[PDB]
């Protein structure tokens, strides 16, 4: 169960923490397209 | 001229500015504050940290009251809420002293009455007081210039 | 003049007016936002969802200021915030496309300082602007008339 | 002159006043409401139901021209909301029925432009009309005086 559970944890973790850090990088890459919306990407 | 401006509030006094750029409502983020209007209070803005600014998109009823952008930038005087501004280098320079804190947010103008940059800070380095400002580059992506010590106002 | 009526205010449109008629508030139901004068949102409203109204009393400090409804509706021109409407054939009526959505709850005035009735939104079959509107029988009874496929204002 | 002495507000009528002394705000506690300024508002008021009144501190920035009391206040004519009152006996009077309700919280005023008290009611019986007020004795202490049977306005 311990084993199963850090398998779990570990992998919950390793999607949404990098999902996230994504997110954070597309977010902020596209701010600069966003504050420009008289320019095309 | 500056009546599609609106200031940023705390404690009931003004402490910074906003302003709507292409239906995009823009405000500092070190600017702690309320807006005036309450529709534009009404709008989620979404927290552009990497530029110390948040931005939200203001509904279609204010569709043409947005101001309208520009990236050519020839040297010259741009206008701006005490005057204008010598734009030199890709440096938007003050002619030194003049503004302060409270002054964050105030959009920056080209004499054909459209914005081309949002004051930030400032200070001067030996020669000219330096304004902070978040404009957009010349292919038309937006960025941050700052000279060092540009404190935020 | 109509200023003794008031806009109710949503998203920044002035997407509906209200009157005090009788010492009561009157608003369209199927209008919602923010009373402009903001003492009569201190009412608590009833509702007539089948004439698409609601209605509440207004506060005694103003209420000697209300409008007062007529049993007159002879047919003839009737003062109105876009200047004047026909009543003809026992249905108000406006040139084709003029005023429009945006008035929900605009008054119809009685030339004498009176209100003859509340317009809904309107209608047009191509000859005249047919309007959708709550009147009064001559016994008092309130009764709504709207031309068919009409549409809110 | 006391033009930015501060109205009170509750359900839109004005219900009292309030005044900024030697920077110390100072407003009835009896009067319900709230300041219809936000930067007052935005003082922590503090009770002091013996004198009903409530006080706080007020931001720094109207140091320079918060309302200068004065405690001295020989007997004569000292001015007023309306235009003046009369202080003989003692005790602060008026021309029978002038004022009443929603005049709390006014203050009087030297003029030589000094503020000294501020009203809280009146009385009619025997005399000139007599108003319910706190002084400044030459001590330099704040005390409340009241008319017999005088109402809080």
């Amino acid at each position: 169960v311990i084993v199963l559970c850090g398998v779990a944890l570990a992998i919950l973790v390793g999607i949404a923490s990098s999902a996230a850090c994504i997110a954070k990088a597309r977010r902020d890459c596209l701010t600069p397209y966003a504050l420009a919306p008289n320019a095309t990407v | 001229e500056s009546d599609k401006t609106f200031p940023i509030m705390l404690n009931g006094q003004v402490n910074g500015y906003a302003c709507v750029v292409g239906g995009r409502l823009m405000k500092p983020l070190h600017v702690e504050g309320k807006i005036d209007n309450e529709q534009l209070a009404a709008v989620k803005l979404k927290k552009a940290s990497m530029y110390d600014l948040e931005y939200g998109d203001v509904p279609q009823n204010m569709k043409s009251d947005t101001l309208q952008y520009t990236s050519d930038k020839p040297p010259g005087f741009y206008n701006w809420h005490h005057g204008a501004v010598q734009y030199e280098n890709g440096r938007f320079t003050v002619p030194r002293g003049v503004g302060g804190k409270g002054d964050s947010g105030r959009p920056i103008l080209d004499n054909r009455g459209r914005v081309v940059a949002i004051v930030l800070g400032g200070a001067n380095e030996g020669t000219r007081t330096a304004l902070s400002v978040v404009t957009w580059n010349q292919k038309g992506v937006t960025i941050k210039d700052t000279p060092e010590g540009s404190e935020p106002w």
